[PDB]
Parts: C-alpha cells; sequence; structure tokens
C-alpha cells in the first residue's frame, strides 16, 4: 500500500519552569517509532521500535545529535516569535511543526510536507513545490524572509525527496511484518432501546490497522450523515483502532438500516444489519 | 531520519 | 489565545467480560494548548501509576493523549475519567459505559 513517515514536534515554552520543553516524535503511518523528549531523565530511555534498535548506535547517536540541534533551534524560534506578536515574557506559548513524506505503492515520493504552527494556528507552510512558503501573517512573512535568504526550502526539499524517501523505504523493509500488515476490522451492531418508541442501532469496529476507515449508516439505502452520531477513531493500545456510529431508529424500522464499512485490510467492504 | 533545523524562525 | 477544550472517551481495550483482565483507556484529543491533566477513577478514587502515551497531535494541530491502566471489570466497579484543562471552570468527568 502507500506509506507516510511524519514527525510531529512541540516546543512549549513555560517561564519560571526551565527552558522550553521539545519533543520531537516520528511516525510511520500510525506506529510511532522513535521519540525524543528534553524532559527525557535518561536517554537510556527514549523509546524506539525494535526495527529502529536493529540500526545500531550510529543511527542513534546522530539522530540524538540532530534532536538536540533542533531542540537549540526551536527555543531560539519561540524567543523570535514572541517578540513578532509583541508578547510578554510571562506566558507560555507553543510552536509545532510537521515534517515528512508521503510514498505510493512502488516506494516513490507523491509529496513532502513542512509545516508550521503558532500557538495552534497554522504559521509557515513549505508548498507543494517544495521551493516556495506560504506565510500566514505579517510575522511568518519575517520568517519566510530570513529562510528565503538562508535558502532553508533547498535544504527542506534535500530531505524531503532523498532522505525522507530512503529511510522511509528502509523502515518499511526492516518493520514489514507490521508496517506492511493492515488488520481488518472486527464488527458488529448492538441494539439499545432508549424508549418504547425507539432504540440506538451501534455499528462497531475495533482491533483495525490503519486507523483511516469509513463508517456509515444508510435508511432505505439513503446516507445519514445528519442523523449518525460517529466518535472519533481511537487507540486500543495493541497498536490497532476502534470505531462507532450510532442512529436512532424507530421501534420496528430496524431492517431498513445498513451499516457500512471501508477498511484497507478488507478484502470486500462489509455491509452489516442488526441480527436479534 | 530527523530533518536538520538550523535556521532560526 | 484561541484555545480548544479536549475531546474524551472512556473505553476498554477489548470487549469487557466480567472477570476478565483487560485496559481501561481514557483518550483525550482536540485541545490546545497542551498541558491537562487525566485521571482514570475506580468507585470515586484515583488509580496509581496510570500509564500515558507520547504528546502528539493531528494535522489540525490539536493535541492528543492515551492514558491507560490494567484492570479486571466486574459487575459493580464503576470507572470513570476526570479531565482538567485551562479551558474548563471544573473537572469533566466522563463514566465508562461498556456499551460505548
Amino acid at each position: 500500500g502507500s506509506h507516510s513517515m511524519r514527525y510531529f514536534d512541540t516546543a512549549m515554552s513555560r517561564p519560571g519552569r526551565g527552558e522550553p520543553r521539545f519533543i520531537s516524535v516520528g511516525y510511520v503511518d500510525d506506529t510511532q517509532f522513535v521519540r525524543f523528549d528534553s524532559d527525557a531523565a535518561s536517554p537510556r530511555e527514549e523509546p524506539r521500535a525494535p526495527w529502529i534498535e536493529q540500526e545500531g548506535p550510529e543511527y542513534w547517536d546522530r539522530n540524538t545529535q540532530i534532536f538536540k540541534t533542533n531542540t537549540q533551534t526551536d527555543r531560539e524560534s519561540l524567543r523570535n516569535l514572541r517578540g513578532y506578536y509583541n508578547q510578554s515574557e510571562a506566558g507560555s506559548h507553543t510552536l509545532q511543526s510537521m515534517y515528512g513524506c508521503d510514498v505510493g505503492p512502488d516506494g516513490r515520493l507523491l509529496r513532502g510536507h513542512n509545516q508550521y504552527a503558532y500557538d495552534g494556528k497554522d504559521y509557515i507552510a513549505l508548498n507543494e513545490d517544495l521551493r516556495s512558503w506560504t506565510a500566514a501573517d505579517t510575522a511568518a512573512q519575517i520568517t519566510q524572509r530570513k529562510w528565503e535568504a538562508a535558502r532553508v526550502a533547498e535544504q527542506d526539499r534535500a530531505y524531503l525527496e532523498g532522505t525522507c524517501v530512503e529511510w522511509l523505504r528502509r523502515y518499511l523493509e526492516n518493520g514489514k511484518d507490521t508496517l506492511e500488515r493492515a488488520d481488518p476490522p472486527k464488527t458488529h451492531v448492538t441494539h439499545h432501546p432508549i424508549s418504547d418508541h425507539e432504540a440506538t442501532l451501534r455499528c462497531w469496529a475495533l482491533g483495525f490497522y490503519p486507523a483511516e476507515i469509513t463508517l456509515t449508516w444508510q435508511r432505505d439505502g439513503e446516507d445519514q450523515t445528519q442523523d449518525t452520531e460517529l466518535v472519533e477513531t481511537r487507540p486500543a493500545g495493541d497498536r490497532t483502532f476502534q470505531k462507532w456510529a450510532a442512529v436512532v431508529v424507530p421501534s420496528g424500522e430496524e431492517q431498513r438500516y445498513t451499516c457500512h464499512v471501508q477498511h484497507e485490510g478488507l478484502p470486500k467492504p462489509l455491509t452489516l444489519r442488526w441480527e436479534p | 531520519e530527523l530533518n536538520r533545523k538550523m535556521i532560526y524562525m | 489565545m484561541i484555545q480548544r477544550t479536549p475531546k474524551i472517551q472512556v473505553y476498554s481495550r477489548h470487549p469487557a467480560e466480567n472477570g476478565k483482565s483487560n485496559f481501561l483507556n481514557c483518550y483525550v484529543s482536540g485541545f490546545h494548548p497542551s498541558d491537562i491533566e487525566v485521571d482514570l477513577l475506580k468507585n470515586g478514587e484515583r488509580i496509581e501509576k496510570v500509564e500515558h502515551s507520547d504528546l502528539s497531535f493531528s494535522k489540525d494541530w490539536s493535541f492528543y493523549l492515551l492514558y491507560y491502566t490494567e484492570f479486571t471489570p466486574t459487575e459493580k466497579d464503576e470507572y470513570a475519567c476526570r479531565v482538567n484543562h485551562v479551558t474548563l471552570s471544573q473537572p469533566k468527568i466522563v463514566k465508562w459505559d461498556r456499551d460505548m
């Protein structure tokens, strides 16, 4: 199938409680494979996938050094952004970034990503061309100027097209038994009386990987989008995910309702009904 | 593999 | 600044069966900023040594964490998740309902 690698970085200032915490977490699809945390008591702890451990101390030493430099850079960037927004030194602020690459089944680049948010708001992003920037406001235009002057996009392009793709391919090979395995949802429908007059039908999907899934209810073959309660897909803790979708149905009309499930691990999409 | 952040924003 | 209040779901890793060891989960998501306090409760009391995932976030920048503890469900024991966040005037409690 297709795959992605993405790092999710968070720098958080905490005036009066030390230097800003910096955490960088790496994922292949929905699998976390590395974590670096400036608050780590012992580097012996920062968790990593078994297939990362096999890369040895050279890989770990190089990545640890990159993380340490990234910590310094984002801390300074936090300082600069506080200034760009005329903010007091007293408040806590957050700088986040996401970067990485999407590849197809053939392992070829689909597109790259490198973008940033400040206090939860989009700030600057590398465009799909991997050459130009989109700045959200006059503050981010300053960052854009600095990054154009230093040719940062060219470095990021080289990473996204080269390093990112090559390492994603390597991780997929080393972790193939998990990373290239899609686990289909285990599905069933439950029935929950509300009153004499109506009941909830809940369609369940359990144990699936990756997280992407489509779960819908139809009534007489018509999508019930507005009438469906659909919970966010949620992690089970064993790598897999769960989701449900529910509709309120008049007593006696249950068989007019069908649940539809689509997921990468299914050879065929499912159609389910309440089975009393 | 981490990307190198070098230039302050 | 603009803040986002957490969504909360409380649920088990495997289908609940009284007497069978399982994991109780509280998934908090959609929140900003990242500082948050989450407790799992048994009959109203804080469970000790609960573990959690590493801070990450979704593509809309909102944070999520999974808090979890091993437990053996019974017919009588009540479980819940109590969450505090800057967006909340008081702690929000969500009960574990095995049907959800």
